[PDB]
């Protein structure tokens, strides 16, 4: 026979193998393939896809309304609207999306992202906003002539309902990281910030209050890396009728 | 020139002014079922204009706590003129369905609606264990209405329901959303009272709202089925 | 490495490089000129 | 269109735009399209040879793990007076009772694969001895055929069915079972009845079920009692996936159905998933120098 | 001048020198360069073809060796009424707590390596019945993820995360973990701090820690006690290595920072790392005949 | 014809008549990222002569006793001129480094200084597991000086500190020390005010000595970044 | 299937050992590399640098004191000023060194040796040493008519500061042992040793006292073999935080 | 002997015999002549 | 500012360019220093060492 000698890792069981193993039913002939739409063969595919951001993620905000931020009409200029957390890790207005649930599984991503905001008032609602992206570095602007030093766009409500702010990929590393510790140098990516650039200005018979619903999707310049269980589903317990699986 | 829309079908046709560029779902357009796919050995029927055609359901309500409307296909359409007929006949069916919603308010009105088709709309029950039965998921022509649809009643999430076949009628931009649908299935044909390929969502994410004294405000769902074909012949079921 | 008669049997399958995002980022007919989309 | 992708997508550098007409920031929500903004069109770039590679989030990859579906511990000792597994115990084999694996393939409506199936066995003396090598016969019954009613019984002589003998001490048993469904693919979710009357159960095509695993010590009892937990490891692959899903969000209630109740306050509560801040212009965690 | 290094190189045979103008034995040590003087120009040689390898210091060869980076025992028991590891350990993977591989890996300043990594696992009854094969899962958890907090924990099924299951009585587990920092490079030394606020950590880069490695006993506890110790070795290969660095002189402290006391006395004090001799014209170990 | 030197920058200029040969680090010049290296896709402000130019920093007195001195790159910069306002107003720099090091005496002082560039110097603190806070690290354009230059405040040892991109200045020989740095980080770009890539350090190896009456021997440090690029624009951090 | 056996030394753990094993992270796309300024491909890369002797390894000697040699003015011909032993292995002036410390990571060495020495004194110091390497067998010599029979350098201090003394390879195996027993035949290289050739000779304005300061580096014939734990660290308990990476 | 997918978990690689000692031994631009320097 | 640091060696001298700095083709020789078509800025020796 052939002399062989056993290694360091003989018989272990690594969940990641990659092996042939032996066909319980042997000659099974699968049934055969159908063509069957929207085949995904790569999870990037699904995080191009943009999804609706909870920035009003506040108590006394409940379910739905979550999904959406009021805008109303101000009386003192240059005002901030609403600003968004960056931090997929932790728990914020971009991990119920499908680029934040699918990175959840990963720990390491790069790439740009890009917001697009659906201004959904009356026909007859007009305004302007800034939406402004700061690298990270300091603490979210709070005063509009500090945000528009950073990435932004000023968007005029018009025919076209939407704008999009690409927030690029702005960062010392390849990767940053997913880490617990939002305020890590590899980890923070900054801020996202709405101001008002003009007012919302509306008719007595339009409402005087107005949403915004903001997306999130990544582009394809986007990248996940090292997989890990997902924090975002556990039990602590056996599922309902588990058990009758045995009986 | 992609806000206007005419939808010929059959006998029915369809012109909106308001769209904004229809949805191929998974960019597929439904055709039949080919040869080299197909499992029921009987040469099907395909009525073609009697069935594929624009069918209108009741239209609903649309108010300041509406949570939502769904239905269920072919469900919604099984008792519906000669596709019901063709349905009731035949064990087995097999469509896609060309979804058109139609929801028209002031231009002093404000309103989002997510207009989305959702396969295998497979539905939760709230704070329980029991599973829901036939009257909970089969409603007919009439639907459903959402329970929790920020989780899509299906403990998922509304917020990442953009993944499915969608549009949105947005009152300020539209006034009407078009979804083309393919078939939807494990199987080339399905029977047809028994499982629902698609679930066409309406829901309510930026509430009606005005200052303009008020109109009911309905919301009108036309679906035409495409390319439906219906195999084994028997009697009705009824 | 694959000493098995049924080919179900083989190591996994990662070189499907092949991806078509538009069917779920742009699942309308008219591409959308990068210009308004209405 | 369908390109293959290997890397994520360079960028190219990109001047002053100052064009009539031409708003490449702007969209249109309402149709259902996601943004085409490039960054290119919304910022000046720079020109990036991009090599980050793609290939960890294939389809493929992100599902072919080893993940546990199921976990029997049973007593193997001697039965004659218990009410319970004796020596043996049958699994309906299904993916609804471990919510990692659970979640990661109800991120998809259709998937199509072969499961590579790992057994590991683990012995525990009851309350010291020895841990015994003992045999054990997992044997795969189809769903809802005869499966064996003691430890003893003649349904292990298994003419038919295929059945792994294995040991505590030798590496897990493994074998791989094919895609098996009577459809193209397996439903993950379905909207429907299994049956031709109305008392069915709703969201199970037994279509999409492997099996029963049966699953006995060969051994007769020793003198004193032993617990044995027997671990099942599911690995899907050559894997096709399709139409992908919101991701479940609030806990998983029965492997029978979707059911939903939510956590008692957020994050991942009925009327809350995110967890709350003050308010919408509060930066949760705010770099303050 | 880069080159391919076989051997050490040859010396040629040189004669007398007596010429104006070139004095190679002198040098500028200001300029920072090393003395170019050859020994052929210093004294009269003779032609030596040499032929000694230089393989073994390659830096591959210098640092692909299995080194000790983790040793944990724990107890195996019914832990009900314990304050300590309970049938499990979590470790923060780190390369600064065994003096030996730290002080090598610290000749350098950037690392660029994927890290082999062996588990030994022995076990001891605690204070006779024979030693149990033991089945153990060592599950790769990323920095700063959710870690098992129980033996029987949830997280164990191990969905996505890479898990090794293995005996005692087999070879030792073994993996490869590929580089993964964020980075080309580990920074072995890191001369700055974590975070955007102030209160950070200084020299520890996070980007350069491989993970947790979350090590249960996967066996129910046994009646009677064990000690369980799982030692963790790591071998650096496919190693590029920039910027070498002054040795470590004095005692390692902690393995969070570089701090130092140095020992009592000469060797390897503060004041003094080379032990004294009497004199600079003492010769400590003079032959005398 | 190496002892002389005249080092140009934008608008700065230094000339020296006792060089020694300047040191290029691991045989290596400044270069800016290419594309093929670079991963923040912005473009990058190259201010050029506004930031690559000489900026001196505040003299230091060499004495009897004196332990050395070290300035952490770019901390010891970061407040000085446009290229502290640039490094204030962007998330991310990158630059080489242009040292040039200055002390002169008389013919009859004697002395010598290991003027040696330390890239990713990581301090240890003496006696204590608690490791260095941020005042002990981050001592900007003032620097800092060594606790115990003998194992250069780290464990380690002044005497194979050559290992590092350094000259000396003998004041026998030279007066003045010049290196020249390049890019030398993990990261293609860093954020400036966390972390530092390279350390001065100047230690008195041989003590300052004379018989002659005493004069004041400062020693100057003249930092000229090179090759300065900055990503992620945003307002000023201060 | 394959007839085998398995031979002594299967299932053994080799910590030298060379093989693929298992990767864990299947598809893991590692960082791409960057160029990055003095990569290390040898260790004789470092040892070929010169670093500074502690020569002056005495008590009364603190710190960076026993870095450098002080020379003085002497009334007495001939001189002798210090010696260095050439043991590496056991504690002397070159094991601290580049070339010392990557030396005592290894059992066997070979090759040439240089010291360079710099004058440190002023200006208008002048002098004349002479640097003495004697091959083993006898005694270090103490005169300077003992000394310099053997290999030497005559130094003029002037405008170049420095000399360089070559230590050749001088010895009858092709390499030499780094065993502690340092009067071994295969292990003591011999003796270096400075004496005044002339003197220091200084202004009454310039310090009477001057400093030198040894180098010593491997030349590129110099190799090292046979791989061993160095002696020059150690733990005898385990560091501090070190139980924190468990906790 | 390496059969596996991924080319990080191939054994060692210890053929890199290339040096350049001088980035280390003459980091300065004036190649010295073997002469003074200065 | 436009400066050089100047060594005392061999080479006795240094120039310092005082470059042409000036928004204007010309400046004028008028009275009022303070004018900016005037001002020409300032030189300054400071202490190196």
């Amino acid at each position: 026979g052939v002399p062989t000698y056993l290694l360091p890792g003989s018989g272990q069981f690594l969940t990641t193998d990659d092996h042939s193993s032996a066909p319980a039913l042997p000659c099974f002939n699968p049934t055969p393939e159908m063509h069957i739409p929207g085949q995904v063969r790569n999870m990037l595919e699904v995080v191009q896809v943009e999804s609706m951001m909870e920035i009003n993620n506040t108590e006394s905000a409940v379910g739905m309304e979550r999904l959406k931020v009021d805008i109303s009409a101000l009386t003192d200029v240059d005002q901030l609207l609403f600003n968004i957390p960056l931090d997929i890790q932790l728990d914020g207005p971009l991990r119920n999306t499908l680029v934040g649930n699918i990175s959840r599984y990963y720990t390491h991503w790069s790439g740009s992202l890009e917001m697009t905001f659906m201004f959904c008032g009356s026909f007859m609602a007009a305004g302007k906003l800034i939406l402004c992206y700061t690298p990270p570095g300091g603490s979210c602007p709070t005063t509009r002539e500090t945000a528009m030093l950073g990435t932004h766009i000023v968007w005029d409500f018009g025919l076209q309902s939407s704008v999009t702010l690409i927030i690029p990929w702005i960062s010392g590393s390849h990767y940053r990281m997913f880490n617990n510790d939002a305020k890590s140098t590899n980890a923070n990516v900054g801020y996202v910030t709405c101001f008002m650039q003009t007012n919302l200005i509306v008719p007595s018979e339009s409402s005087d209050t107005c949403s915004l619903i903001g997306f999130i999707a990544a582009k394809d310049d986007f990248s996940l890396r090292l997989m890990r269980d997902s924090p975002d589903i556990g039990q602590l317990d056996h599922l309902h009728a588990a058990e009758a699986a045995y009986q | 020139s992609d806000r206007v829309l005419q939808l010929k079908l059959g006998n029915s046709a369809i012109v909106t002014q308001e769209a904004a560029n229809y949805c191929c779902a998974y960019g597929e357009w439904p055709n039949y079922l080919p040869d080299h796919e197909a499992v029921a050995i009987d040469k099907p029927t395909q009525p073609e204009t009697a069935t594929d055609r624009f069918y209108t359901l009741k239209s609903v309500k649309w108010e300041t706590g509406s949570t939502g409307w769904w239905w269920k296909l072919p469900d919604a359409l099984n008792n519906i003129g000669m596709f019901g007929q063709n349905v009731q006949h035949h064990y087995l069916y097999r469509s896609g369905f060309l979804i058109h919603v139609q929801c028209n308010a002031t231009k002093f009105h404000q309103g989002a609606l997510l207009v989305v088709a959702i396969p295998e709309h497979q539905r939760g029950a709230h704070n329980t264990n029991t599973s829901p039965g036939f009257d909970d998921i089969m409603k007919g022509e009439e639907g459903g209405t959402f329970n929790h649809p920020y989780v899509l009643d299906d403990g998922t999430s509304l917020a990442c329901a953009t993944i499915f076949p969608h549009q949105w009628i947005n009152l300020r931009t539209n006034n009407s959303a078009t979804i083309v649908l393919p078939w939807m299935n494990a199987a080339p044909m399905d029977f047809p009272l028994r499982h629902n390929q698609w679930t066409l969502a309406i829901i309510p994410v930026v509430p009606l709202g005005t200052r303009t004294t008020s109109s009911m405000v309905p919301i009108t769902v036309s679906i035409a089925p495409m390319c439906c074909e219906f195999n084994g012949l028997r009697h009705a079921i009824t | 490495i694959n000493f098995y008669k049924d080919s179900y049997a083989a190591s996994a399958s990662k070189q499907d490089f092949s991806q078509d995002p538009s069917k779920f980022t742009e699942p309308v007919v008219e591409g959308l000129k990068a210009a308004p989309v209405l | 269109i369908e390109s293959i992708i290997k890397t994520a997508t360079d960028t190219v550098k990109s001047e002053i735009n100052a064009e009539l007409g031409v708003v490449p920031s702007l969209n249109a929500v309402e149709t259902g399209a996601t943004s085409n903004t490039e960054p290119e069109e919304a910022i000046q770039t720079r020109t990036v040879i991009n090599q980050h590679g793609v290939s960890e989030t294939l389809v493929e990859n992100f599902l072919s793990r080893a993940a546990l579906v199921s976990k029997r511990s049973f007593e193997y000792k001697d039965h004659t007076s218990s009410t319970a597994d004796k020596n043996f115990f049958k699994w309906t084999i299904n993916t609804r009772s471990f919510v990692q694996l659970r979640r990661k393939l109800e991120l998809f409506t259709y998937l199509r694969f072969d499961a590579e199936i790992t057994i590991l066995t683990t012995v525990a003396v009851n309350g010291y001895v020895g841990l015994p090598d003992l045999t054990l016969q997992a044997m795969f019954v189809p769903t809802g055929a005869l499966t064996p009613e003691k430890q003893d019984s003649f349904h292990w002589q298994s003419g038919s069915n295929a059945s792994v003998f294995f040991k505590i001490s030798d590496p897990p048993a493994r074998i791989t079972i094919p895609f098996m469904c009577i459809n193209s693919a397996y439903s993950v979710f379905y909207d429907g009845f299994a049956g031709f009357e109305k008392n069915g159960l709703y969201g199970i095509n037994p279509a999409d079920t492997i099996g029963n695993l049966c699953v006995r010590i060969v051994n007769e009892h020793q003198p004193v009692g032993f617990t044995v937990t027997v671990r099942v490891y599911m690995k899907p692959k050559h894997i096709k996936a399709w139409a992908p899903r919101p991701p479940r969000t609030l806990p998983y209630m029965s492997i029978a159905n979707a059911n939903y109740k939510g956590k008692e306050r957020a994050p991942n509560a009925l009327s809350a998933i995110i967890g709350n801040r003050d308010s919408v212009k509060t930066m949760p965690h705010n770099i303050v120098n």
